[PDB]
């Protein structure tokens, strides 16, 4: 019995659900609160929908000398 | 300044909608 | 699942039955007897075999799992049996309860058949205006 | 109503007459005298969908049921999923 | 070793669908997708936020800077931001008011590790509102921002041919 090869390394096998990469690059808390105000999210969104959306549309429509429709 | 009366189509036909499509997703929840 | 593998009603694959809404709400499942190894028809489009165990297939929704009868009684057998599984236990004991075979007599249970007045001249339309004091909540 | 369609008749005998209809109708509840003496119009109806397979067979001699339930669960339409 | 795994429809029972073929569960793919919110919730939703915000970020440029409404721009405010620093914004609260279909109101902090997780019944929800915030907050700073090293990158371009 040669091709009975005792499964040339069993593996263990099933690797896992276990463990075929560490995790996520150490880049993190290099944003800690950095950009907060959706990381102070404690009551907001009403603020960013008058603000952001009055300045994607206030100046965004107006213009000092057309370049018309 | 010269030639600038364009806000009452987004605040309406654009932003007013944002409000209610957001807001009125109160029908789903609040 | 496998580490516990307790099966009975052979199949292989299928994009048919059970999916997300049979955990997050209710469950529904049918069970049965049988003589010797026989190939069946199936709800959800597919088709497999039998022999025994519990003979306990689990099914998406209960209109689905009585149709083993609307053919799975044109293929011998007194006994076929579906209950109601939750994500936790009971109340609604589905083919359980008392006697079985819809067309006998022990008790009467519910039903009634009448409303207030019977089928007779309801040319009489809708009566009172719906008002919290005169027996129209039934 | 929430499942209220009347198939009643007068014989409510159920031999070579009617059986068809997913779960809903566990009757044979013999009222004190109506020929083959099994009667009424349903059992506990809070279980299944909205057929009129309900008549199609065995008399209702008047109407026959259909959808009328409105208040309508999901289990009461296939699709809650 | 076998004909194709120990031959199976699903993880196990064949009365759930999924019909685990390839394109479903070949170690060839299912690993190209689990540092992220496929099987397991790494760190919280916090950080995944911006690799999601950003990657999806510097997209939507040549889509609306090379297919723009009157296209191939000679305006120094296009070949980049221009407006589309609108999409990320029209959709960075297309999200927040979906995390209102999530409430469940807590504060545990378990992005640090304890005993080899499972998050167990990790399926269904089991990510409350104070999670879906720090993601769709990672989204804005991933969207707006991910729009500028698009823009900021000059453009050395390969062409037709
Ligand atoms: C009632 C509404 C209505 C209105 C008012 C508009 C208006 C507009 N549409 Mg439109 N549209 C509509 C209904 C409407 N649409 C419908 C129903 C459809 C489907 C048929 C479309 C399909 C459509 C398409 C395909 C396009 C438009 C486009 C446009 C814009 C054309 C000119 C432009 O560039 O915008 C002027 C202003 C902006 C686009 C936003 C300005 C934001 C800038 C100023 C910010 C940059 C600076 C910086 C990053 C921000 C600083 C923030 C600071 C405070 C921190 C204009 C805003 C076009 C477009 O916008 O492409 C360029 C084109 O995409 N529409
Ligand atoms: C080819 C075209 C065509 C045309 C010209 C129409 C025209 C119409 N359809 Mg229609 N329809 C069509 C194809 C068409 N349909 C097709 C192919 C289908 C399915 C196969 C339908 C299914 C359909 C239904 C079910 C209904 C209509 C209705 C209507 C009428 C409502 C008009 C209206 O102003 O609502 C305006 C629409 C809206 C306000 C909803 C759009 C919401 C969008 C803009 C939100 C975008 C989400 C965004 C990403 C989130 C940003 C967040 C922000 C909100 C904060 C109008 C007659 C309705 C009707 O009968 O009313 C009388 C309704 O019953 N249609
Ligand atoms: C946009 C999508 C659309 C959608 C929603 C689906 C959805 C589905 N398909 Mg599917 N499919 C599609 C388009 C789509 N398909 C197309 C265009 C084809 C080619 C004919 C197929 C061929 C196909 C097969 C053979 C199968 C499915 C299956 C499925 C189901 C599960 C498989 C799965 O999710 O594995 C997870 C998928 C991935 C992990 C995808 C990773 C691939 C990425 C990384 C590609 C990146 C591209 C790279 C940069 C360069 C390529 C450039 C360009 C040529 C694309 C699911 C319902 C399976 C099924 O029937 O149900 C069980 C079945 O195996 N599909
Ligand atoms: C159904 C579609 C159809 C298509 C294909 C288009 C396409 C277009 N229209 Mg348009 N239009 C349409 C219907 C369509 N229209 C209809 C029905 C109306 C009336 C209701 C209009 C009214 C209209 C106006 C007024 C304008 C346009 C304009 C445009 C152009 C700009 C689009 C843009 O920049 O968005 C941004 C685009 C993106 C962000 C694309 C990103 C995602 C895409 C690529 C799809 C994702 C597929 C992806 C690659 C998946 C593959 C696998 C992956 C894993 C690799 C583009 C040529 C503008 C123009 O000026 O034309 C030259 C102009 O503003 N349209
Ligand atoms: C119900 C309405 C009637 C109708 C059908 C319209 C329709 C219109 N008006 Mg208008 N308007 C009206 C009464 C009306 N108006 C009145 C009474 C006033 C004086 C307060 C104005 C002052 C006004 C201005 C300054 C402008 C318009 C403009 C417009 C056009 C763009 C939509 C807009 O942003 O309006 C803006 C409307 C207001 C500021 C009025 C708010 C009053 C409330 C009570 C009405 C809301 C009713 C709603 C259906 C519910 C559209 C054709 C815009 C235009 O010229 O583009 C071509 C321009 O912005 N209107
Ligand atoms: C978009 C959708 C749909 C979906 C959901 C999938 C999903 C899948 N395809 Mg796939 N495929 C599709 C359409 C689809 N395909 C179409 C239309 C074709 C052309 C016929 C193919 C041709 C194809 C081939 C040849 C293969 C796959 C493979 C795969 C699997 C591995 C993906 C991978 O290796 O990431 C890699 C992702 C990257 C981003 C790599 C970067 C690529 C460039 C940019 C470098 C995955 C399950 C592979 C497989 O099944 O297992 C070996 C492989 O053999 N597909
Ligand atoms: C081709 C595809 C896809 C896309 C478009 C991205 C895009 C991105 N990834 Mg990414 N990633 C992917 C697949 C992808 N990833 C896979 C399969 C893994 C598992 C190993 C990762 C693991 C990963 C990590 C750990 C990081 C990123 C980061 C990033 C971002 C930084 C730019 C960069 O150079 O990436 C990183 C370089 C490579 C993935 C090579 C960028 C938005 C970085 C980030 O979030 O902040 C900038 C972070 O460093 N990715
Ligand atoms: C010509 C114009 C315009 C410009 C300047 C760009 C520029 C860019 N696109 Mg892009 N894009 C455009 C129009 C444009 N796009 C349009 C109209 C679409 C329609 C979907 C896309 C869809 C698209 C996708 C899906 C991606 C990009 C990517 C990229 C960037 C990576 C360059 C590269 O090949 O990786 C260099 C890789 C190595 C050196 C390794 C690059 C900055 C990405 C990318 O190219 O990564 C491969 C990402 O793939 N684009
Ligand atoms: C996942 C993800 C995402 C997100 C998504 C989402 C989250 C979405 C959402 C969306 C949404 C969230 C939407 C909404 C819409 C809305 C609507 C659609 C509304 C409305 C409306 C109307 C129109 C109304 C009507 C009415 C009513 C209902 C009341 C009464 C009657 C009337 C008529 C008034 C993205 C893609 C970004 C990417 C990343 C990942
Ligand atoms: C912009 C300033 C950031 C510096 C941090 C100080 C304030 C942080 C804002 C949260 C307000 C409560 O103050 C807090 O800050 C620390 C983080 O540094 C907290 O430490 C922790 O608090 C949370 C409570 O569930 C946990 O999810 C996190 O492990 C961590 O942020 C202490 O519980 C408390 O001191
Ligand atoms: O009316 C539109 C017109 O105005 C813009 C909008 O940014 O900005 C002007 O404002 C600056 C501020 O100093 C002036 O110097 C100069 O006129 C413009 O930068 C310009 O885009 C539009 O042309
Ligand atoms: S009329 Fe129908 S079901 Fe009614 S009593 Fe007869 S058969 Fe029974
Ligand atoms: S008629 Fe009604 S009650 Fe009878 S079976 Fe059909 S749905 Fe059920």
């Amino acid at each position: 019995d040669l091709e009975d090869i005792a499964n040339t390394t069993g593996q263990w096998d099933v690797y896992g659900s276990d463990a075929p990469s560490p995790y996520n690059s150490l880049q993190s808390k290099f944003f800690e609160t950095f950009a907060a105000p959706f990381t102070k999210r404690g009551l907001l969104l009403k603020f960013l929908i008058l603000g952001g959306g009055s300045l994607l549309t206030y100046v965004s429509a107006n213009a000092p000398q057309d370049v018309l429709p | 300044m010269i030639n600038l009366p364009s806000l009452f189509v987004p605040l309406v036909g654009l932003l007013f909608p944002a409000v209610a499509m957001a807001s009125l997703f109160l029908h789903v929840e609040k | 699942e496998l580490d516990p593998n307790t099966p009975s009603p052979i199949f292989a694959g299928s994009t048919g039955g059970l999916l997300r809404k049979a955990q997050v709400e209710e469950f529904y499942v049918i069970t049965w007897e049988s003589p010797k190894e026989q190939i069946f028809e199936m709800p959800t489009g597919g088709a497999a075999i039998m022999r025994e165990g519990p003979n306990l297939l689990k099914l998406a929704r209960k209109e689905q799992c009585l149709a083993l009868g609307t053919r799975l009684r044109s293929k011998y057998k007194i006994k076929y049996q579906f209950y109601r599984v939750f994500p936790s236990g009971e109340v609604q004991y589905l083919h359980p309860k008392d006697g079985v075979y819809p067309e006998k007599v022990n008790p009467g249970r519910q039903g009634v058949g009448l409303n207030m007045r019977s089928i007779g001249k309801n040319v009489s339309p809708i009566e009172v205006k719906f008002t919290g004091k005169q027996p129209y909540d039934l | 109503m929430s499942h209220s369609v009347k198939i009643y008749d007068t014989c409510i005998g159920c031999t070579q007459c009617v059986r068809a209809c997913p779960t809903d109708v566990l009757e044979m509840i013999p009222w004190g005298g109506c020929k083959a003496k099994q009667i009424a119009s349903a059992p506990r109806t809070e279980d299944c969908v909205g057929c009129k397979r309900c008549e199609s067979a065995c008399p209702t001699d008047f109407l026959s049921v259909r959808v009328y339930l409105w208040h309508e669960t999901t289990r009461s339409m296939g699709l809650a999923y | 070793k076998p004909t194709y795994q120990v031959i199976q429809p699903l993880n196990g029972d064949p009365f759930i669908g999924g019909l685990e073929t390839p394109v479903t569960s070949s170690p060839l793919i299912a690993w190209y997708l689990s540092n992220l919110p496929a099987y397991r919730t790494a760190v919280n939703p916090l950080l995944r936020g911006v690799e999601v915000g950003l990657a999806h970020g510097f997209l939507l440029v040549g889509p609306f800077v090379k297919a723009g409404p009157l296209r191939n721009t000679e305006y120094a405010g296009a070949a980049g931001s221009l407006a589309a620093a609108g999409l990320v914004v029209i959709l960075s609260m297309c999200l927040t008011m979906y995390g209102i279909a999530s409430f469940k109101e807590g504060e545990p902090s378990i992005a640090p590790a304890l005993t080899l997780t499972g998050r167990k019944k990790q399926p269904d929800q089991l990510q409350s509102a104070d999670g879906w915030a720090k993601f769709t907050g990672g989204f804005f700073f991933g969207g707006v921002s991910g729009v500028t090293w698009a823009c900021f990158l000059m453009y050395v371009l390969d062409l037709p041919y």
